[PDB]
């Protein structure tokens, strides 16, 4: 044999809750994830989070799409030959530049809080352990 | 109203034509426009599978958990695509009423101006915004590879791209729609604005 093996026994907190053929469906999915996860490595899971969370970026923020989105729709309506998203975004984009932490993310944490419990973890370290997460035994009724 | 709408989609399958009392049960969440589609447009499939018209109870119950905006009253969820998102009309006298596309895949929001007439009749039968807004260039490409989806079922993700799936097609599995949405919607807390 002659080999050292980092062995990792993670929870979801807080539990996936449910409120017939319906609970049959969510074990068996929960399952189905679970399996999924304990066959990725630690570094795997990671990249992916990371490639997850880099989606998404406000009362303002909202009010100004609410502007530029409403707009669009006037011109979309109006004319009978259709717009094509790029074009007709940065349109509008420059009309009005001329008057201008649940389950998963615990997860994400719980494990981030394994890798530098010490003894600390590192990058490469984490292309060899395997995941080892349970939640799907844990759906509260 | 949505001619436009209806035509465009090639092999639709109603799966349950729109009573009246139906139609009834939602007047405290609905609005004029949606009760006139749930008029002109029955639940079922649209546009290849890619679209489902579907029963607001279905998903009412777990959506309007989320938190979207300040001051929403109501989250009544209308219509979903073959991979799990959700749209749904959202009541706030403050904002003003108005649609959020709930990104099942990406945790995401887009929050899109009430107008169902552009939304159904020229958002949805244009590519550039199925693409542009919604993320759904590569149906037809995963359908070729994981095969059709009945009304009731999704295109999942195991594990989803929230749990640190891949995002292959080759972890993508026909599974029940409704627990599947239940699923990630208690996985991601806040679904934010979608970077559009």
């Amino acid at each position: 044999d002659s080999v050292t093996i980092f062995i990792l026994v993670i929870h979801v907190k807080p539990p996936f809750k449910l409120k017939p053929h319906y609970e049959k469906e969510m074990r068996r999915q929960l399952k189905m994830q679970e399996d999924g996860i304990n066959k990725l490595t630690v570094f795997e899971w990671l990249t992916n989070r990371k490639t997850f969370r880099e989606k998404g970026r406000t009362a303002q923020n909202d009010a100004r799409d609410a502007y530029k989105r409403r707009k669009m729709f006037d011109y979309m309506l109006l004319s009978a030959e259709n717009f094509k998203y790029d074009e007709i975004t940065k349109k509008v984009e420059d009309e009005l530049s001329s008057l201008a932490k649940g389950r998963a993310q615990n997860l994400e944490d719980e494990l981030l809080k394994v890798l530098e419990g010490p003894p600390k973890i590192d990058e490469e370290q984490q292309k060899y352990i395997k995941m080892n997460v349970i939640f799907a035994e844990d759906l509260e009724i | 109203m949505y001619e436009m709408f209806l035509f465009n989609s090639v092999n639709s399958k109603i799966t349950q034509n729109v009573n009246e009392e139906f139609i009834l049960k939602y007047s405290d969440y609905s609005c004029e426009q949606l009760n006139s589609l749930w008029k002109e447009v029955g639940l079922g499939s649209y546009y290849n599978g890619l679209f489902k018209i579907i029963e607001p109870n279905d998903l009412k119950d777990i959506i309007n958990q989320c938190y979207i905006m300040d001051d929403d009253e109501s989250l009544l969820p209308f219509m979903c695509t073959a991979f799990g998102d959700v749209f749904a009309y959202v009541k706030n006298k403050r904002f003003g009423n108005y649609v959020v596309f709930l990104n099942i895949r990406y945790g995401t929001s887009l929050i899109i101006p009430d107008n169902f007439v552009a939304i159904f009749n020229k958002v949805i039968p244009n590519q550039s915004f199925l693409k542009g807004w919604f993320d759904l260039e590569n149906y037809a490409f995963v359908k070729e590879k994981i095969g059709e989806i009945d009304f009731d079922e999704c295109y999942g993700y195991f594990p989803t791209l929230s749990m640190g799936g891949n995002e292959s097609i080759d972890n993508i599995s026909i599974v029940k729609m409704i627990p599947y949405i239940d699923m990630n919607v208690q996985m991601i807390d806040v679904f934010e604005r979608a970077d559009k």
